DNA sequence: CCCTGGAGAATCCCGGTGCCGAGGCCGCTCAATTGGTCGTAGACAGCTCTAGCACCGCTTAAACGCACGTACGCGCTGTCCCCCGCGTTTTAACCGCCAAGGGGATTACTCCCTAGTCTCCAGGCACGTGTCAGATATATACATCCTGTTCTAGAGCGGCCGCC
DNA sequence: GGCGGCCGCTCTAGAACAGGATGTATATATCTGACACGTGCCTGGAGACTAGGGAGTAATCCCCTTGGCGGTTAAAACGCGGGGGACAGCGCGTACGTGCGTTTAAGCGGTGCTAGAGCTGTCTACGACCAATTGAGCGGCCTCGGCACCGGGATTCTCCAGGG
């Protein structure tokens, strides 16, 4: 036979469309909190989170990297490009001054 | 178990085909054999088996057109004399008369019906600006009361043509149109060029509608201004 | 919120839909710029270019 | 979408406008002259309106209806396809070429 | 705790771009990405750090996630 | 006889090395301060302001632009381009939030 | 007072730019930035407006136009 | 086409003025300093109890990795129309100087509701529970995208015809 | 009799149209889990009262920004010459889109326990407030000096022309 075979990109927006409208967590819970307590344990070494504590933490950095990703992504358009670059996002960082 | 196992041509299927989505399988019982897998998928599916000129007499009357339209504020007389059926009927009557006859009366007639039609279409989508647009109505309108269909033909002016002419080359580049088409339509219509150019003097006759009846020309009212620019 | 509610055959308020009434009126988008709304997404908004 | 500079004269005045068009006319900018005292109810189109959303391009779209138009329109083809194309574009006044302002430079566009 | 930057997966940082609306991620965007949300976190955590031990706690609640947030005009809704 | 005829770019460099290093404001008082009533106007008649309230009004707008013109400089670089664009301006208060 | 946009000439908009290092200057950049200037300078008069008319004052100081900066995050020092 | 010598003009170091803003001085006066005195927030000791740290089973959707190819990133060419450098003639900018009259800044008389309580009670909060909209689930069903088949111009080629 | 022009034949193919494909939008069945109503309090604000103090208002005053001018040299703006670059276009490619094999940990549920934040007393120094006092910050004046201004001179990095 022959498989489908969807064009590259096809897929890109239809989990654009998914993720823009639905608002489970995409980052996992376990992964995002074991990187917390080894940030913290450079401040500080008894210390503790609780669950609501990294919940938090979680969507904080996850709307922070999305609107970093929308900065990122429209200056490809700007740049003639279709595809995010690491100098996208540091001239986002810069202009927004972090 | 095992790696390749089909009755058909197998594409190592394992009791399920690699590469492939999962609701494509099949699991009734045949005679299955491995045949190396199919000789080694049948030997990879055996191997991947435009510019046009105007005369500067013929532009100064477009650009007094202009000037009678926009800042005279003068509109055409639609009762004059002569119409635009006349001008492409003398037309292919002199041309007809005057050179011999191999063979171009045929497209000559092509082109005057074409340049017919091509006028009665475009009168109002190229031409007419919103000054002469109630004019235009006021024509429909007095037609449709006398249970008639209104020709631009049989009433218009030949300057109305001339626009047409002027705007032509915009209408061509928009266009997709076959080459020797165009160049035949250029040699056309740089003949009624010059045919215009040689009876100047009778056609357009530069005359003061402030003073005269006939002029091809008359003059806006105030009304006229205030439903026209208003 | 509850006309965002009503867009998508909804009759109960979600943090989804309060995030999508503040960004889609003008005067709020701006004065919560710099706030976070947690399971809120974003609009689902695609650039012209984007779509072949 | 609608606009209020009315791009078939470049003037102002009584203004109509598309639902699907970004483009407006005044009641004598159109092939069809229409008075407001007796304009037709319901939706409005323009005319490449409906030459892109009706038909000629969603049923029976353009594949070869120009050259089967020729055939049947007596063979006008050095002028057929000015006639195709009237039909897919909207009325407006008339604007001077831009090489005749060349050949006068005294006169400027207002 | 070690090797713990990799938390953040390939796939995990592709499903943040497409709720932004990329259309193209790059292989490079990754170490990026990681570098940047750890920069992110390294700021927060800490200034939520120096809330713990000025509330006499030791251990970290969501409250003063929210106060090290709203300092800096990041301010979360929710909690 | 041949003029010196300076290629663009350099005394372009040469002006932004002299205004970098320099104190003065570029724009003139009295154009920027008739703006500020102009403006002030359509929200307040019968207002004035003082010479150092257009003075600390005029400091602030010249670094403001000044800030959104370096972030729309280093877009263009960004995007391999030379001449900044009124597009790079749009792009850089969308990053900004402004 | 009309057409006082326009005061901010177009050399003055290339003397801003050569402080910011641009180095060259479209001729539709000029149109661009003084309606840029003029949201800008919408939001910090009428702010100041606002700071004027709550003191009863019929005259805008430097010191309501600092503030009316410093509630926005970009603080003058010097005033 | 690339490397190197000479010179036009913007730029940098330096001698001399002096001048107008900065440094130090005169009081003194209003905010900074000293001592006592309590209501009161805070450090400290014991209880506890509800949420987090650590490990287990599995299972399963999430994730690492390899094969293939086409949308797109990047390298290279032209160009022309968009922007810079400079001559020229206006043009408004600011210091020079002058009134001015609304208006910022300061002082006092006086007025009302906010500082501070007593009491309570009707709205506000914790707890218990019937309940009503959301999610799981799957056949059915939209729904647009990719791909296979096709329908007639477009261009190349060859046969036919008139002319020298 | 040979050759250019004209028209029919045939290969190529641009792109609309129909069918398969896979992930979601809906159509119930049913769980389900917080949602809001009811109850029972119970803790915080409202009616009412005591006293007072900081602004509204009036007056003064002096101050300071706006209008309104000549002047003149800095420069905005117009225009000519021209110059290098944004973008249209084409080609190379590799590297990231898509598809799944395969491993691998996220998460649900469960267990145990102590790390520790409220909670309740307890006792204890601490800062606002009240007399009492006091000492250099600051308005302003005298002095003074660092660099703006004005030129003079100069090295110093840049462009144009000549040679290989």
């Amino acid at each position: 036979k022959k498989p489908h075979r969807y064009r590259p990109g096809t897929v890109a927006l239809r989990e654009i469309r998914r993720y823009q409208k639905s608002t489970e967590l995409l980052i996992r819970k376990l992964p995002f909190q074991r990187l917390v307590r080894e940030i913290a344990q450079d401040f500080k070494t008894d210390l503790r989170f609780q669950s609501s504590a990294v919940m938090a933490l979680q969507e904080a950095s996850e709307a922070y990297l999305v609107a970093l990703f929308e900065d990122t992504n429209l200056a490809a358009i700007h740049a003639k490009r279709v595809t995010i670059m690491p100098k996208d996002i540091q001239l986002a960082r810069r202009i927004r001054g972090e | 178990g095992g790696r390749c196992l089909a009755f058909h041509g197998p594409l190592m299927y394992e009791a399920h085909y690699q590469g492939w989505k999962s609701s494509w399988d099949e699991w009734v019982g045949y005679d299955r054999i491995r045949a190396y897998n199919e000789e080694n998928i049948a030997m990879k599916k055996r191997l991947a088996n435009i510019s046009l000129q105007i005369p500067i007499k013929l532009k100064s009357v477009l650009v007094d057109d202009w000037e009678y339209v926009t800042k005279d504020k003068k509109i055409c007389r639609l009762p004059a004399d002569v119409t635009v059926e006349m001008v492409l009927n003398k037309y292919e009557h002199e041309v007809s008369q005057e050179l011999e006859s191999p063979g171009s009366q045929s497209q000559l007639s092509e082109y005057c019906a074409g340049l017919k039609l091509y006028f009665d279409k475009c009168l109002g989508n190229m031409l007419l600006y919103r000054l002469e647009r109630l004019q235009y109505d006021e024509l429909l309108k007095k037609s449709s009361k006398d249970q008639k269909p209104l020709v631009p033909i049989r009433i218009y002016g030949a300057i109305h043509l001339l626009r047409l002419i002027s705007v032509l080359p915009e209408l061509i580049s928009s266009t997709t149109m076959d080459l020797q088409s165009c160049q035949l339509l250029i040699k056309q219509t740089e003949d009624f060029l010059v045919w215009l150019l040689m009876h100047v003097d009778e056609y357009f006759n530069d005359k003061d509608p402030n003073r005269s009846d006939d002029a091809l020309y008359v003059n806006t009212s105030s009304q006229y201004e205030g439903v026209a620019l208003g | 919120a509850g006309n965002a509610a009503r867009d998508n055959k909804k009759t109960r308020i979600i943090p989804r839909h309060l995030q999508l009434a503040v960004r889609n009126d003008e005067e709020l988008n701006k004065l919560l710029g710099r706030v976070t709304i947690a399971q809120g997404g974003v609009l689902p908004n695609i650039q012209s270019v984007l779509l072949p | 979408e609608n606009e209020d500079f009315c791009s078939a004269c470049n003037q102002s005045g009584s203004f109509l406008c598309c639902d699907t068009c970004p483009k407006s006319f005044h009641f004598l900018c159109l092939d069809p002259p229409i008075d407001p005292n007796n304009l037709p109810k319901g939706d409005w189109h323009c005319n490449e309106c409906k030459f892109k959303i009706f038909i000629n391009n969603s049923m029976a779209t353009l594949k070869k209806i120009e050259s089967n138009f020729i055939k049947q329109n007596n063979n006008v083809k050095i002028f057929a396809k000015l006639l195709f194309n009237i039909d897919s574009h909207n009325p407006k006044q008339f604007q001077l070429p831009n090489y005749i302002k060349e050949t006068f430079p005294a006169v400027k566009t207002g | 705790l070690r090797d713990n930057i990799q938390g953040i997966t390939k796939p995990a940082i592709r499903r943040l771009a497409r709720r932004g609306g990329v259309k193209r991620i790059s292989g490079l965007i990754y170490e990026e990405t990681r570098g940047v949300l750890k920069v992110f976190l390294e700021n927060v955590i800490r200034d939520a750090v120096t809330y713990t031990e000025h509330a006499k706690r030791k251990t970290v609640t969501a409250m003063d996630v929210v106060y090290a947030l709203k300092r800096q005009g990041r301010t979360l809704y929710g909690f």
